[PDB]
């Protein structure tokens, strides 16, 4: 889940 | 009976924040791949899609409580109801006058076929359209709009989280807020809390239709190629 | 001295080859999320390098005994190959004149400084441009212009080759039509074939300098969601 | 390399 961590801040 | 300061406080940061991640202008759909009428409306509705996942992420972050939340738990959360609230909140583009959702220009202006051409059936759009109608009826306050889209995001009964303990807590505060909302500021509203809670057992059937749907569309490598990474990462099966 | 039967079908069957994967009208273009002039070309050139890698594996296929080849191999030689050949291609639409690449309406009229709008370094930039008008300037048959592409698709020294031995055959046999074509129909091309050759040399350290810039772009979730499907599994590093 | 598989044929 790469881009939703970086999404998430 | 009237509303506490904490409750008044959980309504406006929500308003705020559903402000901030939706724009009534619908601009930034020209930067979309062009809407085309074999899964031709499926580009740019990938990317329709995309950019309201980046939208909903955007609102979720200022839910208060969900911040506090595990990675983990606001991932499980996002991947479960990020679909429902994309029904959700396209209601403020959609009009019962031509049964469909006019976002800005005549190119934005999209029916039911259109969303046929992108890979998906009468199935999901026969009780999405009867969704979209039923919700738009209720004529619902702002403040009501913005509450059932957290109430629905902040629902523990998802595949994936853990501390639903917590989550749980969260999402009854926040119903404590739309009863009492509905209560003090809708007049006659005695009905709407039941009718808007059916309207997220209405979420999960419509939510059950996509998943199906999307996974038929996302094995086949010549459309799954079409769609986008988020896209990808947010309705994929990764845990 | 002419050239053979056997030879003369390798370059009609490359031509044709060539001709239906490169559309001279640039039309499709219009289907690409739309130039932006922070990162703001890096949509339209995704999209415009995804097309073109679909193109590259649709010429691949036609080149002479690629199709006979292990799915395997072909993947090796067309991860490794895929930018070399986009960047050959891509000298169609250079001019010399603007010293950039025009491609359709006053739109798709690209300059290096997009490039850098799109995540990229006058590193790569500095000898991208060089390489175009060394290339230009050799002013090649259309003949020539699609075996050299076939000869870099076709180099064996790729990293995750199997039947190498195969393959150079294959090249080797690419690089005999090309000698013998310049030698029978190119007059003054007594330098040309070492001057061709040579170009396939700076594509290699042009596709080094690619894949540095591209992996650092990859790492920043933010810039690689900008990419698609086709271009993160190309440009990506899995076996 | 799922896609390249498919568009190889
Ligand atoms: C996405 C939004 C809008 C319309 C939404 C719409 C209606 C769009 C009408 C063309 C929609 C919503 C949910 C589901 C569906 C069905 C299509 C499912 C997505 C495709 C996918 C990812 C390949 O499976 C359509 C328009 C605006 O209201 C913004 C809002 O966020
Ligand atoms: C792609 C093509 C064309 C122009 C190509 C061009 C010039 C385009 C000028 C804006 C180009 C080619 C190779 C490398 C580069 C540098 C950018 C690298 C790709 C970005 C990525 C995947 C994020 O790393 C540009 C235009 C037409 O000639 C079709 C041709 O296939």
């Amino acid at each position: 889940h790469k881009i939703l961590h970086r999404l998430l801040q | 009976h009237m509303l506490s300061d904490e409750q008044m406080q959980i309504i406006n940061s929500l308003v705020e924040a559903h402000h901030k991640t939706y724009d009534d202008s619908y601009s930034d759909f020209v930067r979309f791949r062009p809407p085309v009428r074999r899964l031709s409306m499926l580009p740019h509705l990938a990317d329709l899609v995309s950019y309201s996942i980046q939208k909903v992420i955007g609102f979720a972050k200022m839910i208060p409580g969900f911040r506090d939340l595990t990675a983990e738990d606001q991932i499980a959360l996002l991947k479960s109801s990020a679909i429902e609230i994309i029904m959700l909140r396209s209601n403020q583009s959609f009009s019962l006058e031509d049964m469909s959702w006019s976002c800005g220009g005549p190119d934005f202006k999209y029916c039911i076929n259109d969303v046929t051409k992108a890979g998906h059936t009468l199935e999901l759009l026969e009780p999405l359209v009867k969704f979209q109608v039923g919700l738009k009826k209720l004529k619902l306050h702002e403040e009501e709009h913005v509450l059932l889209m957290a109430i629905c995001l902040l629902s523990p009964d998802r595949p994936g989280v853990q501390d639903h303990v917590r989550i749980e807590a969260l999402q009854d505060r926040l119903c404590d807020v739309l009863q009492a909302y509905i209560r003090i500021q809708h007049p006659g509203g005695r009905l709407l809390y039941a009718k808007m809670i059916q309207k997220l057992a209405d979420l999960r059937s419509l939510n059950e239709e996509h998943s199906k749907q999307y996974r038929s569309l996302s094995f086949q490598p010549e459309h799954s190629m079409q769609l986008t990474p988020l896209v990808l990462e947010v309705f994929g099966s990764e845990v």
